[PDB]
RNA sequence: CGAGCAGUACAUGCUAAGACUUCACCAGUCAAAGCGAACACUCAAUUGAUCCAAUAACUUGACCAACGGAACAAGUUA
RNA sequence: CUGGUGAUAGCUGGUUGUCCAAGAUAGAAUCUUAGUUCAACUUUAAAUUUGCCCACAGAACCCUCUAAAUCCCCUUGUAAAUUU
């Protein structure tokens, strides 16, 4: 209840949720995989 | 233009009040309170004393049932270490199941 | 309903009351339900289960239904194997 | 005739019983308990203690799970408990080593549930 | 504003008697004035008030 | 209104600046181990421990048993280390493991879990039972000396006890065959009490057998200070618990206080409280062993009543309280017809004046 | 306001004369369902005699 | 909306300045009070209207006598703007049965047993 | 306060539910007056006169 | 901004403590135990009383939508 | 014009000795909002025992947060309350 002091304890949305590159972090990077076997571009 | 009236659902036993098997504790749109120790739910979540005694509230670690996929997918994302409570109303036996009596001397 | 009577001046009953109602010389009424045979292939089993019984009538009801009938449907009847005949008194009513 | 703790019907597991097997399997041991319903142990059966950790290979294979329950179903029977519930997730139910713990209590003379409780 | 309140020499605060409903006052009071503590009347301020 | 909390919150330590590199549950196994975990901590709000959860004293109970034996951890680890490494070296075993065929043998399980850690199981056993509870009004002990008793069922089946099993009368008509471990020059004491088996007193108990300075394991050298008496649970009165006693003596008591006559089948001196006679004698006496049986009625019984005990057998009946209804009013509005017959004593027809 | 279903009657085919009304779409052959005769107490195969009325 | 008024706990909360002005002792506190109405229950709401007639203040500037407890100190938190409470004194001690009849309760809130109406011979 | 809550709980409780019996015994004595027959033979005397 | 449905069942069987209730009534809602079986369906609304009519019984019948519903009746007047 | 006819009017108006006592504002349905029925309130009689005031404890998460408070309520102060 709102004016007990347990107000709240049930709260879980902000637990759960609640591209730009910087001079520092490379943004997104994307990673190809080009090779003849189709087994090692899978296992690598 | 639609017109509609108050369900006056919500707590119907506070705490500390003495029930009896099949008195309604609380009608609910959603699961507001959760049924706790001998504390039954309907359909239209409402929830019912299965003993006679004392009604109370307490917080309890919610455990979803596995087969609820919804529940289920928002525990598994939660940060690890983190525990979700909930509201459960329980009631507190207050009379034993029976009492042994002579009944004759044989 | 007709206080006085043309022809012997006396209280009429209302027969509505009569064809819909049963009275128990206790005092209480006994009625069905509105629209126990009505719609039923929509209704759930717990719907019609408690739609085919007879309830009682509260305080008002009684009162209303006690001033439409004269005293002829207030008296005590014999009848044998009646199915109502054991509700007719009171067993440890208190106030 | 004594009351079962009825409810919790929104959360998992379950607390209708009076005794419950609950079966704990770690990275390195496997165990297995029969506790009532107000929390207390009644008897244990884990690979940990000396007397079972000698007899086995691997204390986290299914042979391990097999034989906690042979060793747990002789100390059931001699405790006294002969009815408990199994409440297991469905991929435990599924799993191939709780099928033959529940296989070796079954043959040890334990059944996996209660008997109802009687009202009238 | 706050060397005002504190050399004020008056024994009687808005604020003190708002809270303690002293003379019944809270009947002709609203719950805004609990926090304004009298220096917010609609939407006018009044840097006089302490 | 609001009120600042009495305690740390339960998520109060996460942080949610950095919430995407936050390593996640990813399972409903994971969540539900560490849900258990807080589940059994203590907390500043209401929780079902508090109103359903059995009421302790604080004060920490107290050992009465044995010391615990000295063993030393390094030679006691190497040695197990050293097995091992012996059984995984053969090829059979793992192949017989792998191939979920491999078993062990039950016999030579219990063997050793009788020595290293049986009584510890039993204690917690005796304290689910609540036989420290009521013997000893919370006192705990461990049975250092693990106990052997069986009765004597025909001329080749025996019928052990271990700890609460079921034991029909019949099967114990006559005196258990008791055995253990002992050393010779020590002095024993073997006890047998029904705590719910009194018809009068709640609180008191029945005394079945008691053989006091008994020569090492030779029971029946031992003086009989009380004979044995099979237990007499009445019928309808429900399952009954009986625990055998073994104490180990550290010098020569009397019993002549407690020494009841041979035989003795009156229930005031059948009477026997473990509390009181433990409490004058553990000066010089320690519990070593424990085990215990439970009871039903059988035919036997209604023997013990009438030709041993010489009274007519009490018959006890599970009485449930009556079901509630609310106050009866005169007018029970929207209730139906099977209103009244709730309040209705009598199902024959009442005629009253007529 | 489409009737898509329509209301129908289900005859036990035990001979007790019991009778339920079910609700049945309007393009689908007729039912023979395995419904409880409170007669016989054990459930009986039922069939489609006539329908009732338009849903 | 006008509703009940909770009055904070630190309000009842006596300083050290406040012993030195109305000669209270917080060790000693007085066993019984004395309350007076001097204000009207018209233009009051019904829940202090109630808790007037619970007191025994129907009338005004009629003394009562009420015992120093919590449960009573709650209903006076109540309606504190619509009654004067007083301790009472008792420099010659409590009433015994022979001074029921000769017991005076002056305006300065003491309790006198031996009402003479003479003056001082002092 | 002169005492503190767990002090003042119960320290009336004889006299509060003794003074209801009092409500109780006046609500339940309450029945029609005796009727006596004196008063009956007193409306004679309306018609005394003197000889 | 919606609803006047639809879908899955065919024990969606029969009975019966104790309660909720749209501020009355009507109506509506939940339900332990028990018999009988198996090993109180989903859905915010998704609905209509009495009389009467049809039927062997069961049961069914109104955009009675002016939705507590009159068996059937418009306009105009300076 | 007479008779039915003292037609009917949810509408207007009127309603005749003394004195005392208790006594005002939740609603629902309705060819209904100028009306009526039920409930609430009020009155009288009766029966019974608790009634009011109220210490903790207790009453949800959401859309991120946020009011005066309210419900429940032992003591205690009080004398009412429920039922017929
Ligand atoms: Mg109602
Ligand atoms: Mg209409
Ligand atoms: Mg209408
Ligand atoms: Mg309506
Ligand atoms: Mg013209
Ligand atoms: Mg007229
Ligand atoms: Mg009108
Ligand atoms: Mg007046």
């Amino acid at each position: 209840y709102k004016t007990k002091p347990t107000h709240g304890i049930g709260k879980y949305k902000h637990l759960i949720k609640a591209n730009l590159g910087t001079d520092y972090e490379y943004g997104v990077l994307n990673i190809h995989l080009t090779a003849y076997d189709m087994t090692l571009a899978e296992s690598y | 233009g639609g017109k509609s009236s108050g369900r006056r659902q919500g707590i119907k036993k506070m705490e500390g009040h003495y029930v009896h098997a099949g008195n309604i504790i609380a009608t609910q749109r959603h699961f507001r309170w959760h049924p706790g120790a001998h504390v039954g739910v309907g359909k239209n979540k409402c929830l019912y004393a299965l003993e006679e005694g004392i009604v109370r509230y307490t917080k309890e670690v919610y455990v979803p049932h596995p087969r609820n996929t919804e529940a289920v997918d928002l525990i598994t994302r939660l940060p690890k270490g983190a525990v979700l409570y909930k509201t459960f109303v329980h009631v507190v036996p207050a009379k034993p199941e029976g009492t042994f009596k002579l009944v004759a001397m044989l | 309903l007709t206080y006085f009577s043309a022809r012997k001046g006396k209280r009429k009953t209302v027969k509505a009351v009569i064809d819909r109602f049963l009275r128990l010389h206790c005092g209480l009424w006994v009625r069905r339900k509105a629209g126990y045979k009505k719609k039923l292939w929509k209704k759930t089993p717990a719907r019609k289960k408690r739609l085919r019984e007879f309830v009682f009538c509260n305080k008002t009801q009684s009162k209303l239904l006690d001033k439409m009938t004269t005293s002829f449907w207030k008296r005590r009847n014999w009848y044998v194997d009646d199915p109502y005949q054991k509700y007719h008194d009171r067993t440890n009513l208190k106030v | 005739v004594a009351r079962k703790e009825r409810g919790w019907r929104t959360v998992f597991p379950s607390r209708e019983f009076w005794h419950r097997l609950r079966v704990i399997r770690t990275q390195h041991h496997v165990e297995a308990l029969v506790e009532h319903q107000n929390g207390k142990v009644v008897v244990s059966a884990s690979t940990r203690e000396w007397a079972i950790k000698k007899h086995l290979y691997s204390t986290r294979n299914v042979v391990a799970c097999e034989s906690i329950g042979r060793v747990l179903a002789q100390r059931c029977l001699e405790a006294g408990i002969n009815f408990m519930v199994y409440q297991p997730t469905p991929w435990e139910a599924a799993s191939d080593s709780m099928k033959r713990l529940q296989s070796a209590m079954t043959e040890g003379g334990v059944v996996l549930r209660e008997p109802q409780r009687i009202y009238e | 504003q706050e060397e005002r309140e504190r050399n004020n020499q008056n024994p009687w605060t808005f604020e003190r008697i708002a809270t303690a409903n002293m003379l019944g006052i809270r009947k002709v009071l609203s719950p805004y004035d609990l926090t304004h503590k009298g220096k917010y009347w609609g939407k006018f301020y009044m840097p006089k008030r302490v | 209104r609001r009120t600042p909390p009495l305690g740390p919150m339960p998520n109060s330590d996460i942080d949610l600046s950095n919430l995407e590199r936050l390593e996640k549950y990813r399972s409903f196994d994971r969540y539900r181990r560490r849900a258990e975990q807080e589940a059994q901590a203590p907390h500043w709000w209401r929780t079902y421990r508090e109103y359903f959860g059995e009421k302790t004293d604080p004060k920490e109970k107290i050992d009465i048993g044995l010391p615990p034996p000295k063993v030393s951890r390094t030679q006691q680890l190497l040695e197990r280390k050293q097995a091992i490494q012996e059984l995984r070296a053969n090829v059979e075993e793992e192949r017989a493991a792998r191939l979920r065929t491999a078993s062990v043998p039950l016999d030579a399980v219990r063997a050793e879990w009788e020595r290293t850690c049986g009584p510890y199981h039993k204690q917690r056993l005796a304290e689910y039972y609540g036989l420290y509870r009521d013997l000893f009004h919370g006192a705990t002990f461990v049975p250092r000396v693990p106990l052997h008793v069986a009765y004597a069922v025909g001329e080749d089946d025996l019928m052990p006890v271990y700890c609460g099993n079921e034991v029909t009368p019949t099967e114990a008509a006559q005196a258990p065959e008791v055995t253990y471990e002992a050393e010779e020059g020590s002095l024993w004491t073997l006890l047998l009490t029904s705590l719910d088996g009194h018809l009068l007193e709640p609180d008191a108990e029945y005394l079945h057998w008691l053989l006091t300075n008994i020569p090492g394991n030779r029971v029946a050298e031992g003086q009989v200070t009380c004979p044995y008496l099979p237990p007499f649970p009445a019928r309808g009165s429900g399952i009954h618990r009986l625990a055998f006693l073994l104490f180990k003596q550290d010098q020569p008591i009397d019993f002549s206080e407690d020494a009841r006559p041979s035989p003795c089948y009156q229930l005031a001196q059948r009477t026997f409280r473990t509390f009181d006679f433990y409490k004058k004698h553990q000066e010089t006496m320690t519990p070593a062993g424990l085990s215990f049986f439970q009871c039903r009625w059988d035919d036997s019984v209604t023997y013990i009543f009438h030709q041993l005990l010489d009274m007519r057998e009490p018959v006890f009946e599970f009485v449930r309280p009556p079901p509630y209804h609310p106050k009866q009013k005169r007018f029970p509005h929207r209730q139906p017809l099977r209103y009244l017959d709730r309040y209705r004593d009598s199902h024959e027809p009442t005629y009253g004046i007529y | 306001s489409k009737s898509k279903n329509i209301l129908v009657r289900m005859v036990s085919e035990a001979g007790t004369g019991f009778c339920f009304n079910t609700k049945r779409n309007r393009l689908r052959e007729k039912l023979t369902l395995l419904h409880y005769d409170p007669v016989v107490k054990q459930r009986v195969l039922f069939v489609e005699k006539k329908k009732i009325r338009s849903l | 909306k006008f509703t009940r008024s909770r009055i904070p706990e630190k309000v009842f909360q006596a300083s050290p300045e406040d012993h030195e002005k109305y000669g209270g002792d917080p060790q000693n506190p007085h066993k019984l009070h004395i309350v007076t109405r001097i204000k009207s229950t018209r233009r009051r709401p019904y829940w202090e209207k109630d808790i007037i007639k619970m007191l025994g203040l129907e009338k005004a500037h009629t003394p009562q006598v009420h015992k120093n407890i919590p449960s009573v100190n709650a209903k006076l938190k109540v309606v504190k703007h619509l009654i004067r409470i007083k301790p009472l004194k008792l420099p010659q001690g409590l009433p015994a049965e022979e001074n029921m009849s000769n017991t005076c309760l002056k305006s300065t809130g003491e309790l006198v047993v031996q009402w003479h109406l003479k003056p001082v011979e002092q | 306060p002169y005492m503190t809550r767990e002090q003042e709980r119960g320290h009336a409780a004889v006299r509060r539910r003794e003074a209801f019996e009092a409500i109780k015994a006046a609500a339940t004595s309450k029945f029609p007056p005796h009727r006596f027959i004196a008063d009956q033979l007193d409306h004679l005397n309306v018609t005394k006169k003197w000889s």
